[PDB]
């Protein structure tokens, strides 16, 4: 067959829920890991800390995930997401585009139009 | 026997089956006509809905308002339950 | 809108058309209209004044047929009845027939939509 | 209702007569019996042959 | 381009068939009664950056009043220049109609 | 708290001028509701909106029926965004990048647990029903042994 | 009985006396159909229903075909492929090559049923032609084009039965058989229009809607009429920013595929005088506002004025919804007022019925009661000009069965027969005192019908306590296990839902408290006493109309085809519009602006969404939850308090009673800005039966014609 | 960037036909795979 690449990772589901508590402290673990890489692959302007509280936000929006096959989803997308980053695929405009540098009240919303 | 100075209507949610008991209707039957004839310058809203759990509210003045379940009680007890509301 | 070719609607027509139409003065404004030639931008002529100076066309019978004269080049073959003493139009192309059994009336007319010769 | 084509046969190749009424009877069961059980256990119990 | 029949009058009667038929959506129409009472368009628009050329519009037209000219050269400078609106259109029919009625007349028993 | 506008709602690179407050979001705890909006990749707009579920009801210029026959899901208008006039042509923009798109379902049940799926704000109306009554053609001829209440004609 | 019969192989169950064609819709089995339609009398004459069954030697057209005990049909054989194509080459033969210059193109039964039931080619090649007719004028609404026409009847049918409108015909014999008025005379019924949705063909089309839209091109909402108080469910078509037409939908229990021509064609009154930014009022003159300096403009004159109780005045006008009343209940409620008042005559007052008990106010037995209705009883009211497709089901009634029918008031030209008993409370008393009460007693299903203008005249107190007593006097008739034979009728969508939730003047203490704040909640047919001259007066709405005009602010806010709202029609069922387009320019949502300015004010409304404040209106009253239906009043009997314990003494003054529409076509704002109703007003002064009487069009004294419509 | 668009997409999915156009079909089952019918009497 063909080669699968520096990053691939087989498609595998969690045993049980210890499997993917393991599984996804690897992967946050990887991730901020590799911010040191990233910003200098990607030439980030930015310190690796702001870099690395993306990360966590990105990991604390699953918090509350109560769901095996809805966590495994989430591991897939996670490696494919690292596996295209560190292999520089996406370049510098997919990167910033991830970085963001609503009304906060009613009123405030109402008089702007819609937001 | 009018009401206290304050209340500036009274709405009356409850339904027409008997999935809740029918002692807000036995009481507004009997109520109604007296709890009007005295003091009618104030509204007493008969809402109903089928499924509504029964339940009273008293507006006050400037807008405020208190509210009160009518679940489980009966033709009198529910009669106190309104007169805590405008009596003070 | 300084020139009369960025103001009248059509070099034949001055007026618009439509009840929608915007006119030819209020589009010719505006910053992408300031450093322009008005004569060289496309301005053809009004289909509403040419088709009205065709001349009727006489017939004797009820019922006339118009396919655009072009054969399978023109349009779809219609037919106009002309009974109510007026010019009866086709509604493809315009052009007016009239019936000869009110050329005395439609003669007398004071003005009418069509050159009756 | 491969079961049913097995269990009676079919319009083509029919298994048993089937003659008049009392055969509508166990036509349905053979629907039945496929709705009930499938086919592996149809060929479970009426063995290897 | 848009045509007219011999007598000046727009073949266009607002159908709406070209509209419907476009595979990219690059047509535009509004239409109204005209003052004289007829089933005349007031918005014609062809985008020209989203045509695909493919000659559908000109298939569908009962009246034979949207046609592809034979002209390829007609590169501009800007994108605004090829957002040709009715009287562009027409224009470019009281332009090239001899050829228009010669390519009509050459290909339409084919048709 | 009862349905409230949550103004700490996070933002993502889809969020406009147009994006609506939404009240809630999909999380993945919720029960026995596998939170697809939370893992589809749509933006949270998608949970701020609510969406209209009915059969569409039979056009009163013809007697076919057959756009009767299913479920249709739309999304609903909001007030700015829907539409506005481009200052070049007239055309007619548009910020809504869900007012070309309708989903079609076969039962009632199938377009709730799709929205719900989803994470779709929904609302259902039901369809007006014909009421029944037999039509005679004799009854164009029906005698009257008094005053004729109209004179019919065919 | 059902009988039970077998169309095309399955089994279906129907009631004897049914036409074979109602066995087909049961069954699922689709038959082609032209002259056929379930609202009219069957005719007979298209031939494109024609099935086959046993032991006939002919195909029997379904429509007109009796069920019979056991028959067998067969809607898909030979005869029936043989019959359908035939027919359709008959029809299809002398039809106009006409589809490009159609309106009814994309939405036409004839190229529908020819493309799935004729002959793909046509064999019509004749150097005689096809037949060509001319037009005909039938008033400013229905353009004719003729040359279309498949004589189907239905138009005929449409006019001379539902509607009560006797002057369309079919004059001649043969090919040259035409439909049309003899006479070239105006078409005079507010349910006219209906008739070109029935038109199969485009032969009778819509003059404001000729040629604009396609339908393939057009977004389809479902929305509820709020031009008069039925709650008429429509079809709202939209292109993008405007909408193009608005079509009637079905529903049996409110209008039954009906809409008059004002719900129909003002429509295009939704885009001409619109209110779309903030205006101050400076020196005499209306200028521009941002919404911040608006309502800082607001609250600063406000907090001047200092308003104790009942000095904050707001009145609520026809076109209202409940989202608003329930917003504006609460702003006021917490600013000290209680001064609720309504648009029409007497609205700023307490009003004669009450708002207590629903039964009170709402039209009791359903719009769908009158379909068993023996005797009724009009009190004030013109059926026509107030529910005009409630008026049709009256007549419906009436000319099926033996309903008889009174009326106490002005009298009105009239689809149906009725008595005129009088015009005022003495007529009324001898009404039912006499020969009429007694036919109102005798009678299974009884029906009373006040209209809203009692409400609105000197003796509505006495009015309303005389029915009532005889109501009270007169159960077991009017009040019974299954029947109410009370009823109000609203002819204002906003009017049972202001009742719904008290937003109504309770007392005549408030009522005498002069305003120095007040608020126009989209009012525009407000007395002129009822607004200080010199109170701060806010006007809130869509269209600048009477209202607009001599406010010191006013605020723009959305349109029924721009807003989610709900409404309660005249007999309390509770329904929801959908909105066709987004808001215009810089309008806002009505109870987001009553929302506003409630921080401005300084008593911010709990709720900053339309779910919450939903919530807050299913605990005024829980019906408002349950949309599309009419919940029954329990206590039925508790309305005789405010309906007679209530009115007993009152000064009568023998003033008869009023036409409280003067004219059909302008009843509220976006009719009276309709350029459309414009035409079909001074059509109807002057009886111009002409299809471009201000419409764009060539004519023998206009040669050149005119782009203006409407003037 | 958030999606706009100068022109909307025009969907005229809303003018399908009214009439269903194809009807239900024919079967086409061999009889070797269609149950036995019980014969008269
Ligand atoms: P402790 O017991 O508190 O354990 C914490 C965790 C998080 C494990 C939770 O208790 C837990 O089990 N919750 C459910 C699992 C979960 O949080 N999520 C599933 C893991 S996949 C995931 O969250 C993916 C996030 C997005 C992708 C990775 C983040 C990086 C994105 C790109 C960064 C920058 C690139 C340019
Ligand atoms: S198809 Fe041809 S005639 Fe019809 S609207 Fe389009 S351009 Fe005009
Ligand atoms: S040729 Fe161009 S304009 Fe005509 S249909 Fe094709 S893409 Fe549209
Ligand atoms: S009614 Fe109009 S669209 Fe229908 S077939 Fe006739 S001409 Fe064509
Ligand atoms: S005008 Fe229309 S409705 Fe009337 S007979 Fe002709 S086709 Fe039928
Ligand atoms: S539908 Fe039965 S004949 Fe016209
Ligand atoms: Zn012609």
């Amino acid at each position: 067959a063909v080669q699968p690449t520096k990053f691939a990772v087989t498609v595998r589901q969690s045993r049980n829920w210890a499997d993917a508590k393991q599984r996804v402290i690897a992967a946050y673990r990887a991730w901020i890991r590799a911010a040191p890489e990233i910003q200098t692959m990607y030439s980030i302007p930015f310190p690796v800390s702001h870099i690395r509280t993306r990360i966590r936000q990105e990991f604390e929006r699953h918090r509350y995930v109560n769901k095996l096959n809805v966590v495994d989803v989430l591991l897939q997308q996670s490696n494919a997401d690292f596996q295209e980053t560190m292999n520089f695929w996406r370049q510098q405009s997919h990167v910033m585009a991830f970085f963001k540098e609503l009304p906060s009240n009613f009123i405030t919303g109402f008089l702007e139009g819609r937001n | 026997y009018a009401f206290a100075k304050g209340v500036k209507e009274l709405r009356f949610l409850f339904c027409q089956t008997s999935q809740h008991s029918a002692e807000a209707r036995s009481f507004l039957n009997r109520a109604y006509p007296i709890m009007k004839k005295h003091n009618p310058t104030i509204p007493i809203l008969l809402r109903e809905a089928q499924g509504t759990i029964p339940r009273v509210y008293a507006r006050y003045e400037f807008g405020r308002e208190k509210m009160e379940s009518l679940e489980g009680l009966t033709d009198k007890q529910i009669e106190e339950t309104v007169a805590k509301l405008v009596k003070t | 809108g300084r020139p009369a070719s960025a103001v009248m609607q059509a070099p034949n027509r001055a007026e618009v058309w439509s009840r929608s139409q915007r006119p030819r003065s209020e589009a010719m404004a505006g910053p992408r209209f300031e450093q322009t030639d008005f004569d060289a931008q496309p301005r053809p002529w009004a289909a509403i004044e040419l088709i009205h100076k065709q001349p009727v066309r006489w017939t004797h019978d009820r019922i006339v047929a118009c396919d655009g004269g072009g054969g399978p080049h023109g349009h779809p073959k219609i037919y106009i009845n002309t009974d109510k003493p007026e010019i009866a139009t086709c509604n493809y192309c315009g052009l007016p027939f009239a019936n000869e059994h009110h050329r005395k009336y439609l003669e007398s007319l004071p003005q009418t939509s069509y050159p009756l010769n | 209702q491969q079961v049913a084509l097995l269990s009676v046969g079919s319009a083509a190749q029919p298994r048993v007569e089937l003659i008049g009424e009392e055969g509508t009877k166990a036509l349905v069961a053979a629907e039945e019996e496929g709705k009930e059980k499938g086919v592996a256990k149809y060929l479970e119990e009426k063995g290897a042959e | 381009a848009l045509r007219r029949y011999p007598s000046g009058e727009e073949r266009c009667i607002a159908c709406k068939l070209c509209e419907a038929v476009c595979p990219a959506q690059a047509i535009t129409i509004e239409a109204e009664e005209r003052a004289d009472g007829s089933r005349r368009t007031t918005r014609y628009d062809i985008d020209m950056t989203k045509c695909i050329y493919c000659g559908f519009c000109q298939e569908s037209c009962p009246v034979d009043a949207i046609v592809e000219s034979p002209n390829a050269e007609y590169a501009t400078e800007t994108r605004e220049e090829l957002l040709y609106n009715k009287e562009k259109l027409l224009a470019n029919g009281d332009k090239w109609e001899p050829e228009l009625a010669a390519a009509i007349r050459a290909d339409a028993p084919y048709r | 708290p009862r349905n409230a506008p949550d103004y700490n709602v996070p933002i993502d690179i889809a969020t406009s001028t147009f994006t609506p407050v939404p009240k809630n979001v999909q999380d993945g705890s919720e029960e026995n509701v596998v939170p697809a909006g939370l893992i589809s990749g749509a933006p949270m707009e998608l949970q701020a909106r609510t969406v209209r579920i009915y059969k569409p009801a039979k056009p009163a210029t013809q007697s076919g029926e057959k756009n009767t026959q299913l479920w249709r899901m739309d999304w609903d208008v909001l007030g700015k965004g829907h539409r506005w006039e481009n200052p070049l042509m007239g055309w007619q923009s548009s910020a809504d990048f869900m007012q070309g798109t309708h989903l079609t379902f076969k039962t009632k049940e199938d377009a709730i647990a799709f929205a719900e799926k989803q994470g779709y704000e929904y609302f259902v109306q039901e369809p007006n029903e014909r009421h029944f009554r037999p039509k005679a053609y004799a009854n164009n001829f029906l005698y009257s042994p008094g005053k004729l209440k109209h004179i019919r004609t065919k | 009985a059902e009988v039970e019969l077998t169309i095309d192989g399955k089994k279906v169950s129907i009631e004897a006396g049914s036409a074979l064609i109602q066995a087909c819709e049961k069954a699922g089995v689709v038959v082609p159909r032209y002259c056929y339609h379930e609202k009219l009398a069957i005719a007979g004459n298209c031939r494109m229903c024609l099935v086959e069954v046993e032991r006939s030697p002919k195909p029997v057209a379904s429509c007109a075909w009796p069920v019979q005990a056991g028959m067998v049909v067969k809607t898909n054989s030979p005869l029936t492929h043989k019959a359908r194509e035939g027919v359709m080459e008959f029809l299809l033969a002398n039809h106009p090559l006409d589809c490009p210059i159609c309106d009814q193109g994309g939405e036409c039964d004839l190229q529908d049923q020819s493309m799935r039931y004729g002959a793909d080619r046509g064999r019509f090649h004749e150097i005689g032609g096809k037949r060509a007719v001319e037009d005909k004028n039938i008033g400013p609404l229905i353009k004719t084009s003729m040359n279309r026409c498949i004589h189907c009847t239905r138009c005929v049918r449409f006019m001379n039965d539902i509607a009560g409108a006797p002057e369309l015909g079919s004059t001649g014999r043969g090919n040259d058989l035409q439909i049309g008025t003899y006479l070239e005379k105006n078409l005079d019924s507010e349910l006219s229009g209906n008739v070109i949705d029935l038109c199969p063909v485009g032969a009778l089309t819509s003059k404001p809607y000729a040629f604009r839209a396609r339908p393939w091109e057009l977004k389809r909402t479902e929305s509820i009429d709020v031009l008069d108080g039925l709650g008429s469910n429509i079809r709202v078509d939209s292109r993008g920013l405007e909408v193009m037409r608005i079509l009637p939908r079905l529903n049996d229990d409110v209008n039954e595929e009906w809409i008059n021509d004002k719900t129909r064609f003002a429509c295009d009154g939704l885009k001409t005088q619109r209110l779309t930014m903030p205006l101050v009022r400076r020196d005499g003159k209306f200028e521009p506002a941002t919404w911040e300096q608006a309502l800082t403009e607001i609250a600063h004159a406000y907090q001047t004025l200092a308003p104790k109780e009942n000095e904050f005045k707001v009145i609520a006008g026809q076109l209202v919804e409940v989202e608003s009343l329930v917003a504006m209940k609460d702003l006021a409620n917490r600013l000290g007022s209680e001064n609720l008042a309504l648009d029409f005559p007497g609205g700023s007052q307490p009003l004669a019925h009450g708002v207590d008990i629903r039964s009170n106010y709402l039209f009791n037995s359903k719009i769908w009661g009158i379909e068993e209705a023996d005797a009724i009883l009009l009190v004030g009211t013109n059926p026509r000009h107030e529910a005009a497709v409630l008026n049709a089901r009256i007549r419906k009634q009436w000319l099926r069965s033996d309903l008889e029918i009174a009326a106490v008031g002005q009298p009105w030209e009239s689809t149906f027969d009725y008595e005129h008993l009088g015009t005022d409370l003495a007529a009324l008393k001898n009404a039912l005192s006499g020969p009429f009460g007694e036919k109102l007693k005798k009678a299974k299903r009884p029906m009373i019908i006040v209209g809203s203008g009692v409400t609105e005249h000197p003796d509505a107190k006495a009015f309303y306590e005389t029915v009532w007593s005889f109501v009270e006097k007169n159960a077991s008739n009017f009040l019974t296990e299954e029947w109410c034979g009370y009823n109000v009728l609203q002819r204002a969508a906003s009017r049972a839902g202001a009742f719904e939730v008290g937003f109504v003047v309770p007392s005549p203490e408030v009522a005498a408290t002069k305003p120095k704040f007040v608020w126009l909640l989209g009012a525009d047919e407000f007395d002129p006493a009822d607004v200080p001259k010199d109170a701060f007066i806010v006007y809130q709405g869509h269209h600048g109309d009477r209202g607009a005009e001599i406010a010191d602010i006013v605020l723009p806010g959305a349109a029924y085809t721009e807003k989610a709202g709900t409404y309660v029609n005249t007999e309390g069922r509770v329904q929801m519009t959908r909105a066709a387009t987004g808001l215009p320019g810089a309008a806002r949502t009505d109870w987001k602006i009553i929302r506003a300015v409630s921080e401005f004010l300084g008593v911010p409304l709990p709720y900053d969404d339309v779910a919450q404040l939903r919530d807050r209106m299913a605990e005024i009253s829980p019906a408002l939850a349950a949309y599309d239906v009419v919940e029954p009043v329990a206590l039925r009997h508790l309305s005789k308090v405010q309906l007679v314990d209530q009115n007993k003494g009152a000064k009568v003054t023998g003033e008869p009673l009023k036409k409280v529409v003067e004219n059909f076509y302008f009843t509220d704002v976006i009719s009276r800005s309709s350029p459309t109703m414009a035409r079909c007003s001074a059509a109807k002064e002057t009886g111009d039966p002409r299809t471009n009487f201000m419409a764009p069009g060539m004519e023998e004294d206009r040669p050149m014609g005119q782009i203006a419509y409407g003037a | 960037e958030p999606l706009e668009l100068t022109q909307a997409f025009r969907n005229f999915e809303g003018g399908s036909s009214a009439w269903d156009q194809v009807g239900p079909g024919i079967d086409r089952t061999p009889d070797t795979f269609k149950l036995p019918t019980p014969k008269p009497e």
